[PDB]
């Protein structure tokens, strides 16, 4: 059971900025005072997001 | 079966004697499937819940 909805408003979608967001931890494994390089899937640096 | 092999915390094991801590002294050990050989001190590092 479900209603439709028909006074939506017709607005395309905006776009802003990703600075500094989308960065979390690549493994499980606990690291300090060490830089490491890890290939995995992640949100890249100054892009759009929706 | 799949075995998520220290990827994370392990609660599944088979053997089990009973053992009590010890300190200075470089012994062998077993800590969740990771064998070494070191003394047992304290430290002030502050370690997060995860
Ligand atoms: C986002 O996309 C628009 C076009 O859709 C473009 O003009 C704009 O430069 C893009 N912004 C970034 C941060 O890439």
């Amino acid at each position: 059971q479900c209603v439709n909805l028909t006074t939506r408003t017709q607005l395309p979608p905006a776009y802003t900025n990703s600075f500094t967001r989308g960065v979390y931890y690549p493994d499980k494994v606990f690291r300090s005072s060490v830089l490491h390089s890890t290939q995995d899937l992640f949100l890249p640096f100054f892009s759009n997001v929706t | 079966l799949s075995f998520e092999l220290l990827h994370a915390p392990a609660t599944v094991c088979g053997p089990k004697k009973s053992t009590n801590l010890v300190k200075n002294k470089c012994v062998n050990f077993n800590f969740n499937g990771l064998k070494g050989t070191g003394v047992l001190t304290e430290s002030n590092k502050k370690f997060l819940p995860f």
